[PDB]
RNA sequence: UGGGAGAGGGUGGUGGAAUUCCCGGAGUAGCGGUGAAAUGCGCAGAUACCGGGAGGAACGCCGAUGGCGAAGGCAGCCACCUGGUCCACCCGUGACGCUGAGGCGCGAAAGCGUGGGGAGCAAACCGGAUUAGAUACCCGGGUAGUCCACGCCCUAAACGAUGCGCGCUAGGUCUCUGGGUCUCCUGGGGGCCGAAGCUAACGCGUUAAGCGCGCCGCCUGGGGAGUACGGCCGCAAGGC
């Protein structure tokens, strides 16, 4: 099941639930979500969410960085999003010839 | 009841369908990758133009079918193994002409072709 | 093996005389390229165009059949 | 891999019968490193096969072998979007090494206790066609017979 | 005045290959189609094969790094009408020249009007697949249209992204077409590679993007915008 790290910092369930939330815009593509882990970090210049999930065909490994967490966190879902239609779709790329 | 006639192959890429006709031009049998009992893309190999060549040439032969004119039309694999199989049949093949029709630029064709 | 030497004196616009010209086809019965022919540019189209009017007089093929 | 071909290890023949094969099958009975094991139940299931049938467990052991040899396979070759496969033959090193490994298995998979009763078993059924063992090879000789279509598609 | 090559243009005829449909025959369990399938077609007899017929459209080989045209473009074959262009002769005219704001004509395709025509193809549209979805790509269908006549539209990556004419500045090689004293030379055209030189570089280089004169058109930061308004054109779409 899905796990988040809050790293040097204090988070509350509610904003936990809005990441289980902003994922699940990855269920859209219908494939195992496998063990996803997600973390949370403040650097100097903005908030980092770092990504690492497994599915049957593969890795999505991603991170995002803004002034705002919340924002990150989106930035953090389209760089999953592309990597995961990457692979959902890049085995149809050969089919002919 | 018949010696003498004729075997043509029709090879296309999805397919090869054998028919042996009469001197005169009229059908006595015919087969296919279908008939051999394919579905599908492997209709179009070569394992299937053999098994349609023999048992086309095998159907005829029992109604006396001993010498036989090769006729080709297409350019599919399974073509020149049709030929390899008529051969082996037990069938004497005076000849092997290619009829394959081409146009002098006449009809568009679709645009899977251009 | 080219055709132009295989012959002698011969008329490029005569397109009666099947003899001659019926050597320049393909077994196909198609016109044979320059490279077969030996013909330079200025003669070869001379050529296709009395092979032409001569298959439009019944003397010469449009196709023929392979044989093997 | 990927630099030159593999070379295959000699093995030492058996101090019963001197025999290069016997060995191979001595290993695939071998749980865990334990070889001596691994002879006793062999060489048991000899006693057994001489008991039960009174010829040679050399003789029979070798059949059983010879009859679970696959000759022809199937291997995958993914074309354009579907996954074929593809008849191919079998190099006699795979043949040997099929035969051996589905002998121990279709042996573990038979219902009497003792290690040593199966493999004489086994060895038996399979010297006269019968068993696992061989079920595995016509399986496996039948899949390539019906995929004879793809045969051009080979390696 | 002699000659030349060429899918240059217009008209009228006219040949064979193929596809489709219809008719006849013969034959039966599938055909077709994809990456794989399905829709679809087929025992109310399809596919594949033979013979007959109907009709439209495009002209295989020749064919080319080919040719012709100012450009758009132009290709089976025949005849007629007709333009451009090159060569040789050095015969005639006596600067009659170049360019060209406006104007006029021509202008691929799509599109439009009126009337034909309609085999194949195919926007729209239906359906099958693919796919997370698939208003697509791929598959089965399919109407305009694609074709002809006549009148409109007037756009374009209408490109060599290179305005026209003249003169001058090494050559090497391939090629089309002339005329030679026909080894070879001399014109006109089409490519390549390069001297000098140019050029931001890339590259250009006697087919200049080199060195110069004449005339014309055009540019002056990106977006907003080829939009608005006005005017002119157009049946409309829309154009300037
Ligand atoms: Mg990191
Ligand atoms: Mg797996
Ligand atoms: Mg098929
Ligand atoms: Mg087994
Ligand atoms: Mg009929
Ligand atoms: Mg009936
Ligand atoms: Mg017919
Ligand atoms: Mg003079
Ligand atoms: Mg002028
Ligand atoms: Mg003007
Ligand atoms: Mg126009
Ligand atoms: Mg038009
Ligand atoms: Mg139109
Ligand atoms: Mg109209
Ligand atoms: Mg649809
Ligand atoms: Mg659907
Ligand atoms: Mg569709
Ligand atoms: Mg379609
Ligand atoms: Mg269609
Ligand atoms: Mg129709
Ligand atoms: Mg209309
Ligand atoms: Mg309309
Ligand atoms: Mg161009
Ligand atoms: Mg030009
Ligand atoms: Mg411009
Ligand atoms: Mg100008
Ligand atoms: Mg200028
Ligand atoms: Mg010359
Ligand atoms: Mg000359
Ligand atoms: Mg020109
Ligand atoms: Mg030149
Ligand atoms: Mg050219
Ligand atoms: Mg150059
Ligand atoms: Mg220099
Ligand atoms: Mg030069
Ligand atoms: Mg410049
Ligand atoms: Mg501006
Ligand atoms: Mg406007
Ligand atoms: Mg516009
Ligand atoms: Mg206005
Ligand atoms: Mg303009």
């Amino acid at each position: 099941t899905m796990n988040i790290t809050s790293k040097q910092m204090e988070i509350t369930p509610a904003i936990r639930q809005h990441v289980a939330d902003r994922l699940a815009k990855l269920e859209k593509w219908q494939t195992h979500l496998i063990n996803p882990h997600i973390i949370l970090s403040k650097e100097p210049q903005g908030f980092v969410a770092d990504a690492t999930i497994n599915t049957p065909n593969g890795v999505l490994v991603a991170s995002g960085k803004h002034e705002d967490m919340y924002t990150a966190i989106n930035e953090l879902i389209n760089k999953l999003e592309r990597q995961l239609n990457k692979l959902q779709h890049k085995g149809e790329a050969r089919r002919a010839a | 009841q018949v010696a003498s006639g004729r075997a043509y192959i029709h090879a296309s890429y999805n397919n090869t369908i054998v028919t042996i006709t009469d001197p005169d031009g009229n059908p006595i049998t015919w087969s296919s990758g279908g008939v051999i009992g394919y579905k599908g893309s492997r209709k179009g190999t070569p394992y299937a133009a053999q098994l349609a060549a023999l048992d086309a040439a095998k159907k005829a032969m029992a109604y006396g079918m001993q010498s036989v004119d090769v006729i080709v039309r297409g350019t599919g694999a399974g073509r020149e193994q049709a030929i390899r199989a008529l051969q082996a049949s037990g069938l004497q093949v005076k000849s092997i002409v290619d009829d394959t029709p081409v146009p002098h630029n006449g009809c568009r064709p679709k645009k899977k072709f251009r | 093996a080219k055709v132009k030497a295989t012959l002698g004196e011969f008329d490029l616009r005569d397109y009666r005389n099947v003899e001659v010209l019926k050597r320049f086809l393909s077994e196909t019965g198609k016109i044979l390229p320059r490279r077969r022919t030996g013909l330079s540019a200025k003669e070869q189209r001379i050529l296709a165009k009395t092979i032409k009017r001569a298959r439009i007089l019944g003397l010469l093929p449009f196709t023929e059949k392979l044989v093997r | 891999a990927r630099r030159r071909r593999a070379e295959v290890r000699q093995l030492q023949p058996d101090l019963v019968y001197g025999d290069v094969l016997v060995t191979a099958f001595i290993n695939k009975i071998m749980r865990d490193g334990k070889k001596n094991l691994a002879a006793r139940i062999f060489y048991d299931a000899c006693k057994i096969i001489q008991e039960k049938t009174g010829q040679e467990p050399l003789k029979v052991f070798k059949q059983a072998v010879e009859n679970v040899k696959p000759r022809m396979e199937v291997r995958s070759r993914r074309v354009g979007g579907a996954n074929y496969q593809v008849p191919m033959e079998v190099s006699p090193r795979r043949q040997q090494s099929l035969a051996l490994r589905w002998l121990v298995q279709a042996a573990n998979q038979r219902p009497e206790r003792r290690a040593a009763v199966r493999i004489a078993h086994e060895l038996m059924d399979a010297a006269e066609g019968k068993g696992g063992a061989v079920k595995k090879k016509e399986d496996v000789e039948r899949m390539a017979e019906a995929n004879r279509a793809y045969a051009h598609y080979r390696w």
